[PDB]
């Protein structure tokens, strides 16, 4: 059975031709069979988002954005912690890698921020982010 | 675990 890592390395190789939902959605299942895996997912996530390799990046955040629709509380409740939050705001800001990142990447970021205030009403650390990068200019 | 506190910037 595909760790975390094998499972996150198929769905962000910047060899892929095409989108793999064969990993993408193994990588949603897998982190939610063990008690641990939402934290591990989301620590893995962080470092493939802040890829200097568009790609990589991109599809990560394909990853990202399936694992919020289709899995619970447990993810949810991760990213909805300024330990991951923070490094999407490191991506976004020009004071951190906001400025060698594309717009592509960080157009992303916001649209998702974005999205789960609206979607995840209770995750009210993600409102928060989304309020400070707003209330700065960001959004 | 924590967890952290929000950035500023």
């Amino acid at each position: 059975p595909e760790t975390l890592e094998a499972r996150i390395n198929r769905a962000t190789n910047p060899l892929n031709k095409e989108l793999d939902w064969a990993s993408i959605n193994g990588f949603c299942e897998q982190l939610n069979e063990d008690f641990e895996g939402p934290p591990l997912a989301t620590r893995l996530l962080a470092h493939k988002i802040q890829s200097p390799q568009e790609w990589e990046a991109i599809q990560a955040l394909t990853v990202l954005e399936t694992c919020m629709k289709s899995c619970g509380k447990r993810f949810h409740d991760e990213v909805g912690k300024f330990r991951f939050l923070n490094e999407l705001i490191k991506v976004v800001s020009p004071k951190y890698l906001g400025s060698r990142t594309s717009e592509k990447v960080k157009n992303k970021i916001l649209e998702l921020l974005y999205s789960w205030t609206v979607g995840l009403p209770e995750e009210v650390k993600i409102a928060e982010a989304y309020q400070m990068l707003k209330k700065q200019g960001i959004v | 675990l924590l967890d952290d506190e929000l950035m500023s910037l």
